[PDB]
Parts: C-alpha cells; sequence; structure tokens
RNA sequence: CUGGUAGUUAUGGCGAGAAGGUCACACCCGUUCCCAUCCCGAACACGGUAGUUAAGCUUCUCUGCGCCAAUGGUAGUUGGGGGCUUCCCCCUGCGAGAGUAGGUCGCUGCCGGG
RNA sequence: UGGGGCGGUCGCCUCCUAAAGAGUAACGGAGGCGCCCAAAGGUUCCCUCAGAAUGGAUGGAAAUCAUUCGCAGAGUGUAAA
RNA sequence: GUCAUGGAGGUAGAGCACUGUUUGGACUAGGGGCCCGGUUACCGAAUUCAGAUAAACUCCGAAUGCCAUGUACUUA
C-alpha cells in the first residue's frame, strides 16, 4: 500500500525534473503484473497441473486460470485444448503489495544474489523477470513443496522505452 | 485407363431477370453460390443464395461501394 | 473481485529478525501470530530470515571476505 | 508501453452491429441514445431523410435532476416522450446506441415507454 | 538442361504462338542478343547445345544470359498403340518463342567473337534469328 | 451408431415426428418438447 | 466554434509536423450501491470532479505511401477481301492493359449548446 | 468400346475444356460422395485470426505469458469453386 | 431488322496485386569444408533491386454475342 504513496509523492516529482515531460500524465507508471508457469510436462500426469494451480492462487491471493493448448504440436505430444499453464494478474492494490513484497524480501532469498539482469527489457519499456525456484517467495513452505518449478513475473510499464523504464525500476528499488 | 472421366450437371446459375424490366413478387432474380449479388430494396436472399422480389416493381442492378453490386424492385 | 473462489488475504507486519526492520505489506499465509504497529496494525507478526537490508545486491554489503595476491602470498609465505 | 484503446469506436463499431437491423422510418422513427461522463441524450431520427422529428438532452431550459444521474436519464425520458407526443410521433424502435440495456440507457427507455411512446 | 523442380499439374495444352512477343522484344542485360524472327517451340536440348557452343568460342570470358525456361511439357504414345485411352505419358520439356522475343544475350566481350558466338549458336535452333544491340 | 429414431406423444400416443441420434454419445431416450397435431399444443415427447 | 447523428467508389485512407480547450467531449478519482471478470472495477456497470491537454478529439501544412485520372499511340477484334496457312497481310467501325499530363491531406444534410 | 476380346467404366457433387448470358462431346485433364453434429441447430450478448520480432525458462526452432507489426498471408465438420 | 438507352457475364489482350514455375545482382539468418569463431561461394532459407511465365493465376479488361425498355423507323 505504502509504495504508491512514495511513488506518487517523490518518484514522481524525480522523473518530473529528471525527464523534463511536458504535462503530468506523460510519467511512466506501473501499468500490471502478470504471471505465468508452464505445465508442459503436465501432458500424460494433470493433478501436478492442478498442484501449481493451488500454488500460484496461495502465493498471489486469487485463484490462476487455467491456460489451454491453441495448437497440437506431434513433437511435445499435444493436442489442442489441453491445460497447460496459469496465470495471475494483478491490477491496483495487490499489485503494489505484491512487488513491494518481491523487492524487499523474495530477492534476498536467491541462492546467488548478484543483481537482477540489467538487459532483459523487450525494447520497449517492459521487464520479465524470470525467477526459477519456488520458494523464494517466503509465503510457501518446504515440506509443502512437491516438485521444484520456475514461474514468470511480468511487470508492464506505460514508459515508451526502455532507459526510462530502467530509471522508474531503480526509483522503485528494482 | 483413363482415371479421370466423371463431372457434375450444371445448375443453371445466372441472373433470370433484366435491368428494367417489370417483375412480379416472389420471383427469381439471380441464382448464385455465395453472394456476388446482394440484396438491396424489396429483394430478399433465400437458403441457397437465391435473390427474388418481395414486391411488384422494375428491377435496378446497382451498385454499392467500390467492389460489390446488388440489385433492387422499385415500384413503379 | 469474485467472492468465494479467493483465498484469504488478511494483512500481516513483517518484522526482520536480522536488524529488527519493521515492514508492512499483507499477505496471504496466516502465520497464527498477532501484533499491532504504526498506530494499528494488528496482524501476525510473521518472523523472516534476511530482507533487502542485508542481502549482498540489495544492500550495501561491503566485502563479506577477502582478496588474493598469490605472487604477494608467495612473498609473505615464503618470507 | 501499453495501447490504451478508445472507447468511443469500439462503441461505434457496437453502434454499427446494432444499426444493421434497426433504422427509422417516416412511421416508425428511431430513438438514439448518447451517454456521456457528465450525462445524457436522445433524439429521434428517421433515416430516410435524414433529419431529427424531435431531441431533449440534460441541458434543457429547466432539465430539472440531480439525484444520482438516473433520475436524470428518467426525466429526460419522459421529455423527449412529451416532446414527440407534441409533434404527433407515437411508435419508434429504441436505438440500444452500442450500450447495454443495463443502466441509465435502461432508465431512459423505461421513462420514454411510461408515455405515450410504443416501442 | 533446365527442368522445373515442381509442376502443379503433369499434363498441359499446347496452346499457340499468335502475335508478336508479349514482353522482353529490348535487350536490358547485356550489349548484343540474339532476336527471334518466327515463332517456334525450343527445347531445353536445343538451349544446352546453344549455350554450350556460345560459350566455348569465347573461352568462358564474358557473361551469359539465358532469357527463356522450358516451363511447359509435351507427352507422347508408343508405337502400334491406337488412338484413345487417355493421355500420353510426358517427355519433355519446351519453351513456345514467339516472334521479336530476345533470348540470349552476352556481354564483356568485342564485336567479332560476340557476333561469331552469336552465330554459331544461331545453328542449333530450329528458328531463323539475327543480331542486334542495345 | 447413428440410427432412425421415432417420437411418440406421452398424453397421446401418437408416433408424431422421426430423427436421427448417436447410440453412443445418447444412449438414453431422448426428451424434446414438440407440438402436437391432435391436441393442438405443446406436449412432451420421448423415443420409442 | 463545438457536441451528436446520416449520405457520398480513399480525390474521403495511411504517415509525418504544429496548435487548442473541463463551454462540449476526454483522460481522470473511487467501488457502498444496480452490474461484471473461466482470475483481475483492465473491460462492463455504477458513484464524483482533485488534476492535465500527455493521448483521443479538433484545426492547420505536405504527395512520403496510397487512391482517382486524361489526350495521343499500340495490342485485340465484329464485317468485307487476299496469301507463300506453327501463321500473315489489306479496308472500314469499335478500342483496351501498362506508362504519363494532371488531381487529392475531402464534399454535402439535420438537431442541441456556445 | 477408334473391330471384338483382356483391362477400365456405369448413380451423385466441385473445377478446367466451354469460345466474357444459359447450355455444349471424347476410353479428355484433376479431385470427392453412399456421411457427421443433441451441438457442429435456434436466439440474445460479447470479440478477431496466421505469422514474425524482442523478454525471460524448467522447455530446445516449435508448448504457456508480455509489448509491437499484422486486410486475412487464418478459419469456415468434409473434396473443389 | 436497325437506332437510342440500361444491365448481367471475366473470353482475347495485358499484368504480377494473390497462387504455382523462373533468371541475374546485393545481402543473405546457416549448413559442409580450409581452417583459427574467421576464410565461406560448395550449396546458402527469408528480404530487397531488376527481368520473365500460366487451361484449372487475376489488381485489370475489350470487340462481338445475350437480356430488356421505347413513344423511333422499317418489315411479316
Ligand atoms: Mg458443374
Ligand atoms: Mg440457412
Ligand atoms: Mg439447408
Ligand atoms: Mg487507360
Ligand atoms: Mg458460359
Ligand atoms: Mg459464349
Ligand atoms: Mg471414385
Ligand atoms: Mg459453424
Ligand atoms: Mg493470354
Ligand atoms: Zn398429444
Amino acid at each position: 500500500n505504502r509504495l504508491k504513496d512514495q511513488y506518487l509523492k517523490e518518484i514522481v516529482p524525480a522523473l518530473m525534473s529528471k525527464f523534463n515531460y511536458d504535462s503530468v500524465m506523460e510519467v511512466p507508471k506501473i501499468d500490471k503484473i502478470v504471471i505465468n508457469t508452464g505445465v508442459g510436462d503436465a501432458t500424460a500426469n494433470a493433478k501436478v497441473l492442478d498442484s501449481a494451480v493451488e500454488e500460484l492462487a496461495l502465493i498471489t491471493g486469487q485463484k490462476p486460470v487455467i491456460t489451454k493448448a491453441k495448437n497440437s504440436i506431434a513433437g511435445f505430444r499435444l493436442r489442442e485444448g489441453m491445460p497447460i499453464g496459469a496465470k495471475v494478474t494483478l491490477r491496483g492494490e495487490r499489485m503494489y503489495d505484491f512487488l513491494d513484497k518481491l523487492v524487499t524480501v523474495s530477492l534476498p532469498r536467491v541462492r546467488d544474489f548478484r543483481g537482477v539482469s540489467k538487459k532483459a527489457f523487450d525494447g520497449r519499456g517492459n521487464y520479465t523477470l524470470g525467477v526459477r525456484e519456488q520458494l523464494i517467495f517466503p509465503e510457501i513452505d518446504y515440506d509443502q513443496v512437491s516438485k521444484v518449478r520456475g514461474m514468470d513475473v511480468v511487470i508492464v510499464t506505460t514508459a515508451k522505452s526502455d532507459e526510462e523504464s530502467h530509471e522508474l525500476l531503480t526509483q522503485l528499488g528494482m | 485407363s483413363t482415371s479421370n472421366g466423371r463431372d457434375s450437371e450444371s445448375k443453371r446459375l445466372g441472373a433470370k431477370r433484366a435491368d428494367g424490366q417489370f417483375v412480379t413478387g416472389g420471383s427469381i432474380l439471380y441464382r448464385q453460390r455465395g453472394t456476388k449479388i446482394y440484396p438491396g430494396t424489396n429483394v430478399g436472399r433465400g437458403g441457397d443464395d437465391t435473390l427474388f422480389a418481395k414486391t411488384d416493381g422494375v428491377v435496378r442492378f446497382e451498385r454499392m461501394g467500390r467492389d460489390k453490386k446488388k440489385v433492387s424492385v422499385y415500384p413503379e | 473481485m469474485k467472492t468465494g473462489i479467493h483465498p484469504e488475504y488478511r494483512p500481516v507486519v513483517f518484522v526482520d529478525t536480522s536488524t529488527d526492520f519493521k515492514f508492512l505489506s499483507g499477505s496471504t499465509k496466516s502465520s497464527s501470530e498477532t501484533i499491532k504497529w504504526e498506530d494499528g496494525n494488528e496482524y501476525p507478526l510473521l518472523r523472516v530470515e534476511i530482507s533487502s537490508d542485508s542481502h549482498p545486491f540489495y544492500t550495501g554489503k561491503q566485502k563479506h571476505a577477502t582478496a588474493d595476491g598469490r605472487v604477494d602470498r608467495f612473498n609473505k609465505k615464503y618470507g | 508501453m501499453i495501447t490504451k484503446i478508445d472507447k468511443n469506436k469500439v462503441r461505434k463499431k457496437r453502434h454499427a452491429r446494432v444499426r444493421s437491423k434497426i433504422s427509422g422510418t417516416e412511421s416508425r422513427p428511431r430513438l438514439n441514445v448518447f451517454r456521456s461522463n457528465k450525462n445524457i441524450y436522445a433524439q429521434v431520427i428517421d433515416d430516410v431523410n435524414g433529419v431529427t422529428l424531435a431531441s431533449a438532452s440534460n441541458l434543457d431550459k429547466d432539465f430539472g435532476s440531480a439525484e444520482s444521474k438516473v433520475d436524470a436519464a428518467s426525466k429526460v425520458g419522459e421529455l423527449v416522450a412529451k416532446r414527440a407526443s407534441e409533434k404527433g410521433i407515437t411508435s419508434v424502435t429504441f436505438d440500444r446506441g452500442g450500450y447495454l440495456y443495463h443502466g441509465r440507457v435502461k432508465a431512459l427507455a423505461e421513462a420514454a415507454r411510461e408515455n405515450g411512446l410504443e416501442f | 538442361m533446365l527442368v522445373p523442380k515442381r509442376v502443379k499439374y503433369r499434363r498441359e495444352f499446347r496452346g499457340n504462338m499468335r502475335g508478336r512477343a508479349k514482353g522482353g522484344t529490348e535487350v536490358a542485360f547485356g550489349e548484343y542478343g540474339l532476336q527471334a524472327v518466327e515463332a517456334s517451340w525450343i527445347t531445353n536440348r536445343q538451349i544446352e547445345a546453344a549455350r554450350i557452343a556460345m560459350t566455348r568460342y569465347m573461352k568462358r570470358g564474358g557473361k551469359v544470359w539465358i532469357k527463356i525456361f522450358p516451363h511447359k511439357s509435351y507427352t507422347s504414345k508408343p508405337i502400334g498403340v491406337r488412338m484413345g485411352k487417355g493421355k500420353g505419358a510426358p517427355e519433355g520439356w519446351v519453351s513456345p518463342v514467339k516472334r521479336g522475343k530476345i533470348m540470349f544475350e552476352i556481354a564483356g566481350v568485342p564485336e567479332d567473337v560476340a557476333r561469331e558466338a552469336l552465330r554459331l549458336a544461331a545453328h542449333k535452333l530450329p528458328v531463323k534469328t539475327k543480331i542486334v544491340k542495345r | 451408431m447413428r440410427v432412425n429414431i421415432t417420437l411418440e406423444c406421452t398424453e397421446c400416443g401418437d408416433r408424431n415426428y422421426i430423427t436421427t441420434k448417436n447410440k453412443r454419445e445418447n444412449p438414453e431416450r431422448i426428451e424434446l418438447k414438440k407440438y402436437c397435431p391432435r391436441l393442438r399444443r405443446v406436449t412432451l415427447h420421448r423415443e420409442t
């Protein structure tokens, strides 16, 4: 909750008199956070998919929606409509609180904590993080862990290019 | 020898009434697959995409925008 | 916010046992505790390991280690 | 960088989808509704000649209604109903306008029906 | 020999060769050309023979352009076979050449050798030709 | 597989309609509300 | 001047550059209420005007892409007549496609406010 | 039935031949049918495809997400128009 | 029968905007070698410049023929 307050009270003036924006709404902000998982290995056993589903529901606060395959690639022993993956979309208070938790207590848990990648930008102002260990987030426990598997947290920002997104993220604390 | 040799029979498609002709209601004006001619005013599209007159009048083959046509019937 | 299909998300207050660093951010896990902070935030006192205030990349960790000189060590060891 | 679409354009697309069946005539003109953040507008149109037979809005002479901007919709509906009835219009088709028949649009439609307009 | 790598349909109509060449009447790549004066079918074997004769004379100097390709295929029947019972089996590839078409171009050699190489090539083709400049 | 079926009125017992169904996906008798000519109203028709 | 709503084959579209305003329209703030998300007040819906023209919108300039488009000539061809007949030629009438001169950053109707 | 026999074919649908209305033959050139769907039908409401580029992965060229370009390069139970 | 007017329909021709076939040039993302990833031409997919081709290709498109209207002029 607070992180939004500091964003709109101190980071906003900094972006103002750092980028010389014409009007107020030209300052970039964070639009949504989308988290994705892949269960392509759950082609036969459909229960590990479910386990990951309650994992995501527990870890975010909202139940994910199960995603279905759009093709029937034979290389991956696939048929169209097979349920693969899940996603949770954060928009508003949940987004800010989750990002605050991620930056202040989740990141200082990776086994080799040297710093997030400085070249993980899609080229248009959106950052994609690639944590690949389950209980990097403190909420879930080691005993409840049934299969170590990664995650894809994606941050979507209104900035029009990479660099100002970089400074916005550093201002937030990434 | 000659694995070919089969063909269907022709369905007599085309236009059955001319532009400017007085037409009785309910009579077919254009037989066709799909929609080559759209139904205009006072004409309707049938089950197999034929166009028929919904009232007595004078046939007029008109033009919609750049690349489409339509047929309509105008009472005299 | 569809009802009856979401897990509980009651607020919680974080505390860092490493350096007594208070923090407030609601979490799904109940953790079976109770503590009120900042003019009233009665919620679980969720303990945690090191936070960003002590991690290497997330804080100003200075050395936590040393270096080598080899030829210096050879000169020091041999004499 | 996200493309925030203009809601009015997709509203235009839905309105065009609606209008493929509704087209007011001389005998049965079309009642059209446009909704803005502030207020509501209503118009009666025949499409054979493309003229507005009657109209009403929230910026009329009296236009006295403020409770929750939905009694405003009811007042607009009743006022346009009276104005259209004065000109001799009694049978119309309600053009939805691309919105949903749920809130202010629904209230305006019911207010119009409460008076001498037949849908 | 030039043969298409793939064909949609195996059998084709023979066609006709009325009128002037639709395109290619004017030399564009090289500065010497061999222009057809009348219309005829040119097979790929004749094209190969003409190209070999043209290239050997120049001692593999200069450049050669072939402006035609045998797209069309023709069929034939064996001996002792009556008329009927389907169409024959394909045998070769042809390029129907209309009059006024330029089918060979040469660059990088002087007048004498270019003219003599074109003259040598023209004797391998079943069509009357003439030499043109750019 | 696909077979022909008959639908009779429950009130009258008159076989009023014929249709088709798949014995595999629809192994049960089919219930449909159709219009009965004799009574001149909609009744419930069950497969025989 | 603006908001709404129609007609017209893009000469009306796409792109680039500039300006303006809460009078209208917008972005905008919030989810108790009607309503809603295979999750998310993003959207739909509802409730308000703190802030801003950054975007939509509106106006202004262009030929960059696109679209329209001549005149002349040519291909083809109905009718008549000849050759040396894979085809070719002559007379009369019709007459393209491509290329180009050039045009285009729209034109009209109704209603309400200013 | 380019003599008869041997071989092949015999009913229906789609395209070319077919000569810019309809029709038009050959043991001419290519393919399909003798079903399927209780929703793959009716109606109301809503929206938009293929592919490529970049970002991270257990997971690779190709599985699931994020932004951009994208007039149909997809789809339309099944052959072609 | 002719004249004037209005239509439907994609042949001849032409064209490359889609689909197949195809030539030369630059770059080719690469593969194999001579190698210490370079050299790549021994082949190079996509892109692009230019130039061709089509009964079952079409952004275009005639002459005739066909269907009608007329109160026009002849004619059975
Ligand atoms: Mg047929
Ligand atoms: Mg139908
Ligand atoms: Mg049917
Ligand atoms: Mg022209
Ligand atoms: Mg025909
Ligand atoms: Mg004909
Ligand atoms: Mg068969
Ligand atoms: Mg369907
Ligand atoms: Mg041709
Ligand atoms: Zn009965």
